[PDB]
């Protein structure tokens, strides 16, 4: 997860519409 | 591409017509088509591939999942027929690919991907996806497997240098991961010119000391990945005021603060309390945000989620919290009690988003040796004081004075955020 960083490929979670 | 087998040419004209019902707009009157068509012709690839693209069209003007659910079946069958071209066949399984990590399905899309390379096994392309595949599920050795092939077969192939790179970064190898970053930024390949890459590659610069890396931030600046060469976050709303210190009139959460600091002590005294009998619920900086030191971090909200454990631990604290929706319900910050020891140093760095301003309440604050800074100012801890600022600006932080530092941190929405963005949002 991305809390103080920007670390990740994404930070966010899709889960469709 | 050459998506018409031997018997869909003798049928191009049946097939023409309901692709242009499609085309023009009218889904429903095409899904009905394509159906028909799989009805008389079940073996035909391209009146499959037809019925999928329709129902993809038709679950976004719906925005339905179960639709799209479907859609992502018959993108399978078309690769289960007999005889289906190979432009045909990689089509429909990226699509399926696609439109399954879009509904969150990682684990599909992987398989998906991994039987799409197989199929092909000269498409170095593909292999890139299924690298993007890896890293979209947190499977950073695997991800690096992919990219290495890719290199050893296409050896400046920069989509698969800047991610190799990427990967590399996020091990620790910060010289080792330069060379691939700038070298395929510089390519100019397709999916290059991303923010993310201009991010770490000028970070990596910064820690092993190039002066070359704010070049990098300008760039990415310039091509409109970065607001500024300080403010680098990527998760963004554009037009919110963007300054790196705010004071509490600025933000509007006047009560938040008052009550912050009138009641500061026993925030402070809870926060110690589960230092001295619960050692173990603070925990590491997990995002390789240090040179050196320790910085442990106990969290009581996180993505507007309340830690039923963590407030018991600090029952007062999360009571006190539960007044103000402003830092509460911020899907994009956290509220946590954070302590630094002597022998710290923060890499510079911002925050992912430019959505939350951070709030820092002194708890304990040494004399002497713990400061912060963001963009090109300075300031220190008051105990009882609340420090405001944004941290989607490049910021840093010392420590070392003589004995720990605690501080309480409560992110919340920027304040020119409308109610509706603050509920739709997605959480970071
Ligand atoms: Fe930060």
């Amino acid at each position: 997860k991305c809390k103080d960083g920007l670390g990740e490929y994404t930070c966010t979670s899709l889960e469709g519409f | 591409p050459k998506l018409l087998n031997k018997f869909d040419k003798t049928i191009k004209a049946e097939l023409d017509a309901a692709e242009k019902l499609r085309k023009r707009g009218k889904i429903e009157e095409a899904v009905n088509a394509f159906k028909e068509l799989v009805r008389k012709y079940p073996q035909s690839p391209r009146a499959r591939y037809g019925k999928a693209q329709c129902e993809d069209d038709l679950a976004e003007k719906r925005r339905s999942n179960e639709v799209l659910r479907g859609a992502i079946e018959t993108y399978q069958e078309v690769a289960s027929l007999p005889d289906v071209p190979a432009d045909l066949l990689k089509l429909s399984l990226k699509r399926r690919s696609d439109r399954q990590q879009f509904l969150g399905h990682m684990r599909g899309s992987l398989l998906t991907l991994q039987r799409l390379v197989q199929l092909f096994p000269n498409d170095t392309s593909l292999k890139n996806d299924l690298g993007v595949g890896y890293l979209l599920i947190g499977d950073n050795d695997n991800a690096k497997k992919v990219y290495e092939e890719v290199l050893s077969v296409t050896p400046n192939d920069g989509f698969a240098k800047v991610h190799y790179g990427f990967i590399l970064k996020a091990q620790n190898k910060i010289a080792e991961s330069i060379p691939y970053l700038k070298e395929g930024i510089e390519s100019g390949d397709p999916g290059t010119d991303d923010g993310r890459f201009y991010f770490h590659l000028g970070d990596a610069m910064q820690r092993v000391g190039n002066k070359e890396a704010y070049k990098w931030y300008e760039l990415g600046h310039k091509r409109g990945h970065f607001a500024s060469v300080w403010q680098r976050s990527l998760y963004n709303v554009n037009g919110l005021k963007a300054q790196p210190w705010w004071t509490p009139k600025e933000t509007g959460y006047t009560e938040l603060v008052k009550s912050l600091e009138r009641n500061w002590k026993l925030i402070r005294d809870e926060g110690l309390a589960v230092m001295d009998k619960a050692k173990g619920l603070f925990l590491p900086e997990d995002e390789n945000l240090r040179e050196k030191g320790d910085w442990s971090q106990f969290t009581l909200w996180q993505q507007g989620r309340r830690n039923e454990n963590a407030c018991k631990g600090a029952p007062k604290t999360c009571t006190l919290l539960e007044k103000f929706p402003e830092t509460t319900g911020c899907r994009r910050g956290q509220i946590k009690y954070s302590i630094m020891h002597p022998g710290t140093h923060v890499w510079p760095h911002t925050g992912p988003t430019n959505c939350r301003l951070r709030m820092h309440l002194g708890l304990v604050i040494p004399k002497e040796g713990c400061k912060i800074r963001c963009a090109n100012e300075t300031k220190t801890w008051e105990e009882g004081k609340v420090l405001i600022f944004d941290d989607s600006f490049e910021h840093e932080v010392w420590q070392d004075a003589s004995s720990f530092r605690l501080i309480f941190i409560v992110d919340v929405w920027h304040p020119e955020l409308t109610p509706q963005q603050r509920r739709s949002l997605p959480a970071i």
